[PDB]
Protein backbone atom coordinates (compact mmCIF):
# COMPACT_ATOMS: atom_id res chain seq x y z
CA UNK A 1 0.00 0.00 0.00
CA UNK A 2 1.58 3.57 -1.25
CA UNK A 3 -1.18 6.36 -0.38
CA UNK A 4 -0.50 9.77 -2.79
CA UNK A 5 -0.88 12.05 -0.28
CA UNK A 6 -0.91 15.58 -1.90
CA UNK A 7 1.28 18.09 0.28
CA UNK A 8 4.47 19.68 0.42
CA UNK A 9 5.73 18.10 2.94
CA UNK A 10 4.46 14.18 2.74
CA UNK A 11 7.59 11.71 2.02
CA UNK A 12 6.63 7.65 1.97
CA UNK A 13 8.95 7.13 4.33
CA UNK A 14 9.32 4.58 7.45
CA UNK A 15 10.33 6.18 10.77
CA UNK A 16 14.20 5.29 10.22
CA UNK A 17 13.98 6.67 6.81
CA UNK A 18 12.26 9.71 8.26
CA UNK A 19 14.94 10.62 10.92
CA UNK A 20 17.94 10.03 8.22
CA UNK A 21 15.88 12.58 6.03
CA UNK A 22 15.67 15.05 9.42
CA UNK A 23 19.28 14.23 10.69
CA UNK A 24 20.51 17.11 8.60
CA UNK A 25 17.89 19.98 8.97
CA UNK A 26 17.45 21.93 12.05
CA UNK A 27 15.15 21.92 14.61
CA UNK A 28 11.27 22.14 13.90
CA UNK A 29 11.58 20.51 10.34
CA UNK A 30 9.49 17.55 10.08
CA UNK A 31 8.39 15.54 7.41
CA UNK A 32 4.22 13.84 7.15
CA UNK A 33 4.27 10.48 6.31
CA UNK A 34 2.46 6.65 5.57
CA UNK A 35 1.81 5.19 9.38
CA UNK A 36 2.27 1.58 10.20
CA UNK A 37 -1.26 1.57 11.75
CA UNK A 38 -2.92 1.59 8.57
CA UNK A 39 -4.19 3.54 6.01
CA UNK A 40 -7.00 5.82 8.56
CA UNK A 41 -3.50 7.30 10.16
CA UNK A 42 -0.16 9.34 9.31
CA UNK A 43 2.51 10.17 11.35
CA UNK A 44 4.45 13.79 11.33
CA UNK A 45 7.81 13.06 12.34
CA UNK A 46 9.58 15.93 13.68
CA UNK A 47 13.39 17.21 14.87
CA UNK A 48 13.78 18.43 18.48
CA UNK A 49 18.01 18.61 18.51
CA UNK A 50 20.54 16.72 17.44
CA UNK A 51 19.67 12.75 17.16
CA UNK A 52 16.24 13.61 18.72
CA UNK A 53 13.41 12.99 16.78
CA UNK A 54 9.76 12.96 17.92
CA UNK A 55 6.73 10.61 15.90
CA UNK A 56 3.03 12.08 16.70
CA UNK A 57 0.42 10.01 15.24
CA UNK A 58 -2.30 11.13 12.85
CA UNK A 59 -5.96 10.35 13.39
CA UNK A 60 -8.08 10.36 10.46
CA UNK A 61 -11.95 10.86 10.18
CA UNK A 62 -14.37 11.53 7.13
CA UNK A 63 -12.68 9.57 4.84
CA UNK A 64 -13.78 10.07 1.34
CA UNK A 65 -12.43 6.45 -0.35
CA UNK A 66 -10.25 4.05 2.03
CA UNK A 67 -6.93 6.40 0.68
CA UNK A 68 -7.80 9.32 0.57
CA UNK A 69 -6.64 12.19 3.32
CA UNK A 70 -9.64 12.36 5.90
CA UNK A 71 -11.26 15.78 5.88
CA UNK A 72 -11.45 15.81 9.84
CA UNK A 73 -7.70 15.06 11.74
CA UNK A 74 -6.98 14.09 15.40
CA UNK A 75 -3.81 15.11 16.79
CA UNK A 76 -3.39 14.37 20.68
CA UNK A 77 -6.75 14.59 20.66
CA UNK A 78 -7.67 17.25 19.26
CA UNK A 79 -9.62 18.10 15.98
CA UNK A 80 -7.74 19.96 13.01
CA UNK A 81 -8.84 20.53 9.30
CA UNK A 82 -5.80 19.47 7.38
CA UNK A 83 -2.47 19.17 7.49
CA UNK A 84 -1.76 22.76 7.13
CA UNK A 85 -3.41 23.42 10.47
CA UNK A 86 -1.61 20.87 12.43
CA UNK A 87 1.69 22.28 11.15
CA UNK A 88 0.68 25.93 12.38
CA UNK A 89 -1.38 24.86 15.00
CA UNK A 90 -0.38 22.11 16.29
CA UNK A 91 3.62 21.79 15.85
CA UNK A 92 4.69 25.41 15.22
CA UNK A 93 3.57 26.20 19.03
CA UNK A 94 5.32 23.00 20.01
CA UNK A 95 8.21 24.68 18.66
CA UNK A 96 7.93 27.50 19.91
CA UNK A 97 7.73 25.92 23.82
CA UNK A 98 10.25 23.91 23.06
CA UNK A 99 13.02 27.25 22.14
CA UNK A 100 11.40 29.01 24.93
CA UNK A 101 12.40 26.07 27.34
CA UNK A 102 15.55 25.19 26.10
CA UNK A 103 16.43 29.32 26.69
CA UNK A 104 15.68 29.42 30.08
CA UNK A 105 18.45 29.65 32.61
CA UNK A 106 16.88 26.92 34.45
CA UNK A 107 17.58 24.61 31.47
CA UNK A 108 20.87 22.45 31.08
CA UNK A 109 22.04 21.34 27.63
CA UNK A 110 23.40 17.93 27.82
CA UNK A 111 22.62 14.04 29.07
CA UNK A 112 20.67 12.96 31.86
CA UNK A 113 24.14 12.06 33.53
CA UNK A 114 25.71 15.41 32.57
CA UNK A 115 23.09 17.25 34.22
CA UNK A 116 23.06 15.48 37.53
CA UNK A 117 26.97 15.89 37.83
CA UNK A 118 26.28 19.21 37.68
CA UNK A 119 23.23 19.26 40.18
CA UNK A 120 25.36 17.29 42.10
CA UNK A 121 28.60 19.93 42.04
CA UNK A 122 26.32 23.02 42.32
CA UNK A 123 24.88 21.28 45.77
CA UNK A 124 28.48 20.59 46.70
CA UNK A 125 28.95 24.04 47.07
CA UNK A 126 25.57 25.40 47.53
CA UNK A 127 24.81 22.43 50.59
CA UNK A 128 22.02 24.45 52.25
CA UNK A 129 19.87 25.36 49.09
CA UNK A 130 17.03 23.72 47.16
CA UNK A 131 18.48 23.17 43.36
CA UNK A 132 16.66 22.54 40.24
CA UNK A 133 16.80 22.32 36.89
CA UNK A 134 15.26 21.13 33.30
CA UNK A 135 17.37 18.87 30.29
CA UNK A 136 16.27 17.18 27.35
CA UNK A 137 14.57 13.32 27.93
CA UNK A 138 16.69 11.90 25.33
CA UNK A 139 15.23 8.16 26.28
CA UNK A 140 11.54 9.65 25.27
CA UNK A 141 11.80 12.41 23.18
CA UNK A 142 9.32 15.60 23.62
CA UNK A 143 9.75 15.08 27.37
CA UNK A 144 11.85 17.00 29.92
CA UNK A 145 14.27 15.75 33.09
CA UNK A 146 13.12 18.58 36.36
CA UNK A 147 15.45 17.16 38.19
CA UNK A 148 15.83 18.54 42.15
CA UNK A 149 17.72 18.00 45.22
CA UNK A 150 16.34 19.46 48.46
CA UNK A 151 20.11 20.06 49.77
CA UNK A 152 23.27 18.64 49.95
CA UNK A 153 22.28 15.18 51.87
CA UNK A 154 19.08 14.77 50.05
CA UNK A 155 18.84 12.18 47.21
CA UNK A 156 18.56 13.23 43.41
CA UNK A 157 14.54 13.41 42.25
CA UNK A 158 13.69 13.22 39.04
CA UNK A 159 10.13 14.60 37.73
CA UNK A 160 8.97 14.26 34.15
CA UNK A 161 7.40 17.37 32.06
CA UNK A 162 5.44 16.78 28.75
CA UNK A 163 5.95 19.38 26.33
CA UNK A 164 2.54 19.79 24.48
CA UNK A 165 1.02 22.80 21.67
CA UNK A 166 -0.14 24.97 24.81
CA UNK A 167 2.40 24.29 27.36
CA UNK A 168 4.08 22.12 29.71
CA UNK A 169 2.59 19.60 31.51
CA UNK A 170 3.68 18.62 35.06
CA UNK A 171 1.81 16.83 37.52
CA UNK A 172 -1.87 17.86 37.16
CA UNK A 173 -1.39 20.91 35.27
CA UNK A 174 -0.27 22.57 31.45
CA UNK A 175 1.42 25.53 32.28
CA UNK A 176 1.52 27.65 29.95
CA UNK A 177 4.90 29.21 30.27
CA UNK A 178 8.47 28.41 31.50
CA UNK A 179 8.12 30.84 34.33
CA UNK A 180 4.92 29.95 35.25
CA UNK A 181 5.93 25.87 35.52
CA UNK A 182 8.64 26.99 37.38
CA UNK A 183 6.56 28.72 40.12
CA UNK A 184 4.04 26.15 39.76
CA UNK A 185 6.83 23.24 40.78
CA UNK A 186 7.23 25.33 43.51
CA UNK A 187 4.39 25.51 44.82
CA UNK A 188 3.28 21.89 44.12
CA UNK A 189 6.57 20.96 46.46
CA UNK A 190 5.71 23.24 49.04
CA UNK A 191 2.25 22.15 49.10
CA UNK A 192 3.58 17.73 49.39
CA UNK A 193 6.27 19.07 51.71
CA UNK A 194 3.79 20.83 54.02
CA UNK A 195 1.64 17.77 54.16
CA UNK A 196 4.29 15.68 54.80
CA UNK A 197 4.60 17.77 57.99
CA UNK A 198 0.98 17.45 58.96
CA UNK A 199 -0.32 15.51 61.82
CA UNK A 200 -2.24 12.91 61.10
CA UNK A 201 -3.27 12.04 64.58
CA UNK B 1 5.25 -1.29 13.99
CA UNK B 2 8.43 -0.44 15.05
CA UNK B 3 8.27 3.43 15.48
CA UNK B 4 8.03 4.59 19.10
CA UNK B 5 5.18 6.98 19.56
CA UNK B 6 7.07 9.31 22.82
CA UNK B 7 3.79 11.16 23.14
CA UNK B 8 2.22 8.76 24.25
CA UNK B 9 4.24 7.51 26.95
CA UNK B 10 3.47 8.28 30.60
CA UNK B 11 6.58 8.59 33.05
CA UNK B 12 6.26 8.51 36.74
CA UNK B 13 6.68 11.01 38.90
CA UNK B 14 8.65 9.53 42.36
CA UNK B 15 7.21 10.62 45.30
CA UNK B 16 8.30 13.06 47.87
CA UNK B 17 9.46 11.27 50.95
CA UNK B 18 10.98 14.03 53.21
CA UNK B 19 10.32 16.19 55.75
CA UNK B 20 13.27 18.31 54.74
CA UNK B 21 12.52 22.47 54.61
CA UNK B 22 12.31 23.41 51.34
CA UNK B 23 15.17 26.10 49.98
CA UNK B 24 14.27 27.16 46.30
CA UNK B 25 14.96 30.25 44.72
CA UNK B 26 12.13 32.86 44.85
CA UNK B 27 9.00 32.98 42.72
CA UNK B 28 9.11 35.39 39.99
CA UNK B 29 6.41 37.80 38.63
CA UNK B 30 5.15 35.97 35.43
CA UNK B 31 5.74 39.25 33.04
Amino acid sequence: THRVINHPYYFPFNGRQAEDYLRSKERGEFVIRQSSRGDDHLVITWKLDKDLFQHIDIQELEKENPLALGKVLIVDNQKYNDLDQIIVEYLQNKVRLLNEMTSSEKFKSGTKKDVVKFIEDYSRVNPNKSVYYFSLNHDNPGWFYLMFKINANSKLYTWNVKLTNTGYFLVNYNYPSVIQLCNGFKTLLKSNSSKNRMNNY
Amino acid sequence: GVTPYSNESGLVNADLDVKDELMFSPLVDSG
